[PDB]
Order: C-alpha cells, then sequence, then structure tokens
C-alpha cells in the first residue's frame, strides 16, 4: 500500500443518482502539500480496451523488479549471503565479498 | 518515469493528452530533464520534444493532435531521462474505429 | 398540478437571449438555465395539489437576475478570460463552471417562493 | 386526547389525505352511526 | 396540449470521452495528517 494515503469519495451522503447537467463534489483525503491529478474516463473505453490501465500495484510490481538481491534469503557463505543481500562488506583484514560485474543477476 | 495517457483508445483526428511522472529511485519527485518521442507501429518516431521537470513537482502534462492521415494499430510512447539513454519506459495506447459501446459483457 | 406547469412554461417562454450572440454560446446559455432552473422547478412545481396558488411575482424575479447572470457570463467569456484568446471555445469552457455555480445558487434561493 | 399521525414521504408530491374516526359504541366521540367524522387534510411532502 | 414545444428543449451537446483533467493543490490545513479538499464539478452530458 501506499506511502501516503489518497481516497476519492463523494461530498453528497447518499441522495439520489446523479442527472446529467447536475453538479456533484468530490471529496480527495490527502497528505498536506500533496498535489493530485484528476482524469474522469467513461466506461467504455475500458470495455473497449482495458490494457495498460495505471495502478499502485504496478507501479510496486516495477520498483521491486529493480531490486540489487538475487535470492530470498541465506547463502552458500558470508560472501554469498551479503551478495545475494545486495551489498559489499571489505575489511582491513581481507575477507571480502566476491566482485559483481554485471547488471542483471544470473538466471 | 510513469506514464500515464487519459483513455487508452483514441480515434483518429483526435487529441492524446498524457502525463510524464518524473521520480527518484526512492519514489520522490525530482527535478531532471526527459525526453518523449511518439511512434507508430513502424517504430518510425514522429514528434520529439523535450521538457524539465524542475519547479514541477515532477508532473509534465502534455498533449499531441493525432494526424488524420494515419496508420492503425498499437501505438507507442517512449521515455527515458537525458543522462542515461539506455533505460527506456514506454506505453501502448491504440488509435482504432471505434464508437463507444452501450455495455459491458463478462464472461 | 399541470395548471402551475403551464404557468411557470409560460413564464419560461418570455425569456429572450438576443441572436446577434454566437450559437455555441446560445446553447450553452440556454442548456444551462433549462438544466438548472426548468426542471428542478418543474419537478417541485408538478406535486402541488391544484388548490395550492403560485407566486409569480418571484418567478419574474428568477427571470431578472438571469437576465443579470447571462449578461455577467458574457461579459466573462468575452472581455475577462484575457489569459486565452477571446471568443475562444475554452474561453467559454473556463467560464462554464462559474456561470452554472451561480445560477444554481439563484434557484437554491429562489426555491421558497413557489408557495403563496 | 388521542392523535392520529399521518406521514407523507413522496420526495415531492403533496397529498390530500381524508381521515376518518369510525363509530365505536364503547367509547363516546362526535362520530356517530347517522353522521361521521371526517377531517379532509393537506400533508406538505416529507412532512407529518 | 401537455407537451413541452419543439423550440423549448434543448439537446445534450458535450459527450467528452474523458474530461476533468485538472492539477490541484492541497493547501487546506490539516488534521489528523490527513487534509481534505471539497472541489464542485458539473456533470457531462
Amino acid at each position: 500500500s501506499c506511502v501516503g494515503s489518497l481516497v476519492v469519495k463523494s461530498g453528497q451522503s447518499e441522495d439520489r443518482q446523479p442527472v446529467p447537467g447536475q453538479q456533484m463534489t468530490l471529496k480527495i483525503e490527502g497528505d498536506h502539500g500533496a498535489r493530485v491529478v484528476l482524469v474522469a474516463v467513461d466506461k467504455g473505453v475500458f470495455v473497449l480496451n482495458k490494457k495498460n490501465k495505471l495502478t499502485q500495484s504496478k507501479i510496486w510490481d516495477v520498483v521491486e523488479k529493480a531490486d540489487i538481491g538475487c535470492t530470498p534469503g541465506s547463502g552458500k557463505d558470508y560472501a554469498g549471503v551479503f551478495s545475494d543481500a545486495g551489498l559489499t562488506f571489505t575489511s582491513s583484514s581481507g575477507q571480502q565479498t566476491a566482485q559483481r560485474a554485471e547488471l542483471q543477476c544470473p538466471q | 518515469l510513469f506514464i500515464q495517457t487519459d483513455k487508452t483508445i483514441y480515434t483518429p483526428g483526435s487529441t492524446v493528452l498524457y502525463r510524464i511522472f518524473t521520480v527518484n529511485h526512492k519514489l520522490l519527485p525530482v527535478g531532471r530533464t526527459v525526453m518523449v518521442n511518439i511512434e507508430n507501429p513502424e517504430g518510425i518516431p514522429v514528434k520529439q520534444d523535450s521538457l524539465s521537470s524542475q519547479n514541477q513537482l515532477g508532473v509534465l502534462p502534455l498533449s499531441w493532435d493525432i494526424p488524420e492521415l494515419v496508420n492503425m494499430g498499437q501505438w507507442k510512447i517512449r521515455a527515458y531521462y537525458e543522462n542515461s539513454p539506455q533505460q527506456v519506459f514506454s506505453t501502448e495506447f491504440e488509435v482504432k474505429e471505434y464508437v463507444l459501446p452501450s455495455f459491458e459483457v463478462i464472461v | 398540478a399541470n395548471n402551475h406547469i403551464r404557468t411557470v412554461l409560460k413564464l419560461f417562454r418570455t425569456i429572450d437571449l438576443d441572436d446577434s450572440k454566437k450559437s455555441f454560446y446560445l446553447t450553452a446559455a440556454k442548456y444551462g438555465i433549462q438544466t438548472q432552473l426548468r426542471e428542478p422547478i418543474i419537478r417541485i412545481v408538478g406535486g402541488y395539489l391544484p388548490s395550492t396558488k403560485l407566486s409569480e411575482a418571484c418567478v419574474k424575479n428568477m427571470i431578472s437576475e438571469v437576465y443579470e447572470i447571462e449578461g455577467d457570463f458574457y461579459s466573462k467569456f468575452s472581455y475577462a478570460c484575457e489569459d486565452h484568446a477571446p471568443y475562444s471555445v475554452e474561453c467559454l469552457e473556463d467560464a462554464r463552471d462559474d456561470y452554472l455555480t451561480q445560477l444554481v445558487e439563484l434557484f437554491k434561493e429562489t426555491k421558497k417562493c413557489l408557495r403563496e | 386526547e388521542i392523535r392520529a399521525v399521518l406521514y407523507n414521504y413522496r420526495q415531492n408530491q403533496e397529498l390530500k389525505v381524508r381521515v376518518e374516526l369510525l363509530h365505536n359504541p364503547a367509547f363516546c366521540s362526535l362520530a356517530t352511526t347517522k353522521r361521521r367524522h371526517q377531517q379532509t387534510v393537506t400533508i406538505p411532502p416529507k412532512s407529518s | 396540449e401537455d407537451i413541452i414545444a419543439e423550440e423549448n428543449i434543448v439537446s445534450r451537446s458535450e459527450f467528452p470521452e474523458s474530461w476533468l483533467w485538472n492539477v490541484e493543490d492541497l493547501k487546506e490545513p490539516p488534521k489528523n495528517g490527513i487534509s481534505t479538499k471539497l472541489m464542485n464539478i458539473f456533470l457531462k452530458d
């Protein structure tokens, strides 16, 4: 779920269904200082083509797929564990992780 | 960059309005210049433009008026930051001959 | 409950916006007034038992107010929107919001006269 | 004193009720087997 | 009769596929860290 919290609902509590040419009040509950951008779109266009819609799940999927890690936990040893996490650990004595020279994780 | 287009299907001779959010790796607004180009299915860029997100809170509203004599199919919008042109973000909108359906069918 | 309806229809037929003005502006203004002052008060007036008496005084007040409202909308559409080109369709779009807002405020205020 | 409370819940329709207290041999009131007690009232919409 | 005249009826004309292309800022004072803005939109036809 998103870092902040945005939700849109109607100022009129229940009333009756709206009518073409009748005004309506939208209540927006967002964090202070934020800037919202609005778009109102018919549902026929979504009947015809419902692909490439924007939603929070897509954003989180895109953020997650660009991670540095490679395995959800543990490894062969400390060097493997750190590299799997996505870090480097170099000590004066010499214990340092294996070098990485490729952006995408293997297989 | 998270391209948002208001609709998902446009008739020829109609105007497309889209937005280009600009965020950094922590999902915060950032001021950097972007490049956007709109390419028909033959992969031939049509409109080239450059913007800056400075003093805009990372929201760049834009527009384009689809030419009357165009090819149908999946058009694409490609946007990328100026510094790193290797990473390209895209979103597809479809140009088609349609009239809005009156009802939805679910299977 | 129909004689009152025919009366108020006779009142809104006496409205007059001059022809010399542009066609889309005329349709915009007339559609605003029709959807904001002719549907709701026709709905209200349709629900009076016939013995009840109307009050055309506030209806003619309604019409005088809608004349000045339309005049202000036209003045804002032709002169005020200096941010855009004059006589522009999107200038009309910008001014239509507050035109209908003022108009609904007028209807809300004048809903308390239809009964004697 | 007995009160009859008439409700009308039409959104915009004024109503014309004709209430009536039927005669009862037990009590005593204006109702009689010869003459009937009728009030013809008017109920504004969404009003009691 | 009990019919609306032809000239009096005015037709719905705006049928936009997508409208309300607006950007707004939440500058109202915050309560419980959650601001609330009421905005007025006139529905299309």
